């Protein structure tokens, strides 16, 4: 029904200047104030801002923080001009549907949108498998690549039960991550297990099979 | 606006109570509504809106979620807990400057588990391009709190360690670690013994997985 689509994160310099738009549909777009909230990776959330509905002249309000962006809005869109990045600046950036004429608002918010703020260029990541050297551990290890996020799954999402994939760990401006999956003995190595690693910052998609030693 | 959520951590046994504070500095009620929010945010999703205007349920949330309060002091109960009820929760000013608190992370407690682990050699091809990485994944174990330490032929080794570890499991509650210890192929090749040693206390002694490079 209701529906809220940010983008426009990526990978921008320090300094640097960058707009997020945020696509809406199934409601009266008009009617509506419109926030962008913000949060830093295991950070709190942090309200940034608003534009104003119809009745109340579309003006907009800031947080103290960023009194530096701006926000705007096609009458079905709504932007966040961001100026001077810096470190913290890097976060996942949400835009809500706030107060219109009784409904509730942050009821609704979208999926979120990425912006790294660094000078750490994009790099794609090196796969490797795990083999060991009645329930068997496998893994995959997703080194070297920058920025976030990469994906993982397992024999194209088919082994989705007993699958751990961890937080990415920053190292000096390379990240790294891990999945392990825990099959029956009976399924590897009769059969293949694969790890399915995606990068889309770099245009990257690896499968890398774990074969017995 | 300063809004103090307490406590910043919880851990609550399932079926039982979840009390969460947050404290204005100034009274959020007008004369018809007091305006503080209840979120419930999970790993890799936005915030999911429980409490409207301090007791109001949003559609479809479980009667489980309670809010009250007025003023300045709000309190969100969650009785009985749920195993999905692992999440971290924010209280907000849903109003004016739209102030968040802290947040509080709630564990939810469940039997006692040690760790599953798991040793791995350096890949063939990571060695082709000469570096090499030991991991060792330590699964499903509770409570949360664990240490790790890597020996190379017995003698501990930190920097080149990186560590990683998840989010509380929303289905059977438990917590899993990641530890890769990075090395140059040179020195890899130099040493013979890769252990992996955890502290939990489901042991009174160090959990232990190991390999011996000449024997693979
Ligand atoms: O600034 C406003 O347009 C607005 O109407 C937004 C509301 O959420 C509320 O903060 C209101 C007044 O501040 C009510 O006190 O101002």
């Amino acid at each position: 029904e209701v529906m809220l689509v940010e983008s426009g994160g990526g990978l921008v310099q320090p300094g640097g200047s960058l707009r997020l738009s945020c696509a809406t549909s199934g409601f009266t777009f008009i009617d509506y104030y419109m926030s962008w909230v913000r949060q830093p990776p295991g950070k709190a959330l942090e309200w940034l801002g608003f534009i104003r509905n119809k009745g109340n002249g579309y003006t907009t309000e800031y947080s103290t923080s960023v009194k530096r962006f701006t926000i705007s809005r096609d009458n079905s869109a709504v932007y966040l001009q961001m100026n001077t990045l810096r470190a913290e600046d890097s976060a996942t950036y949400y835009c809500a549907r706030d107060i219109g004429y009784g409904n509730s608002p942050f009821a609704y918010w979208g999926q979120g949108t990425l912006v790294t703020v660094s000078a750490a260029s994009i790099t794609p990541p090196s796969v490797y498998p795990l083999a060991p050297g009645s329930m068997v551990t496998l893994g995959c290890l997703v080194k070297g690549y920058f920025p976030e996020p990469v994906t993982v799954t397992w024999n194209s999402g088919s082994l989705s039960s007993g699958v751990h994939t961890f937080p990415a760990v920053l190292q000096s401006d390379l990240y790294t991550l891990s999945s392990s999956v825990t099959v029956p003995s009976s399924t590897w190595p009769s059969e293949t297990v694969t790890c399915n690693v995606a990068h889309p910052a770099s245009s990257t998609k690896v499968d890398k099979k774990i074969v017995p030693r | 606006i300063v809004l103090t959520q307490s406590p910043a951590s919880l851990a609550v046994s399932l079926g039982q109570r979840a009390t969460i504070s947050c404290r204005a500095s100034k009274s959020v009620s007008s004369s018809v509504n007091s305006y503080m929010h209840w979120y419930q945010q999970k790993p890799g999703q936005p915030p999911k809106l429980l409490i409207y205007l301090a007791s109001n349920l949003e559609s479809g949330v479980p009667a489980r979620f309670s809010g009250s309060g007025s003023g300045t002091d709000f309190t969100l109960n969650i009785h009985p807990v749920e195993e999905e009820d692992a999440a971290t929760y924010y209280c907000q000013h849903s109003r004016e400057l739209r102030t968040f608190g802290g947040g509080t992370k709630l564990e939810i407690k469940r039997a006692d588990a040690a760790p599953t682990v798991s040793i791995f050699p350096p890949s063939s091809e990571q060695l082709t391009s000469g570096g090499a990485s030991v991991v060792c994944f330590l699964n499903n174990f509770y409570p949360k709190d664990i240490n790790v330490k890597w020996k190379i032929d017995g003698s501990e080794r930190q920097n080149g360690v990186l560590n990683s570890w998840t989010d509380q499991d929303s289905k059977d509650s438990t917590y899993s670690m990641s530890s890769t210890l990075t090395l140059t192929k040179d020195e890899y090749e130099r040493h013979n013994s890769y252990t992996c040693e955890a502290t939990h206390k489901t042991s009174t002694s160090p959990v232990v997985k190991s390999f011996n490079r000449n024997e693979c």
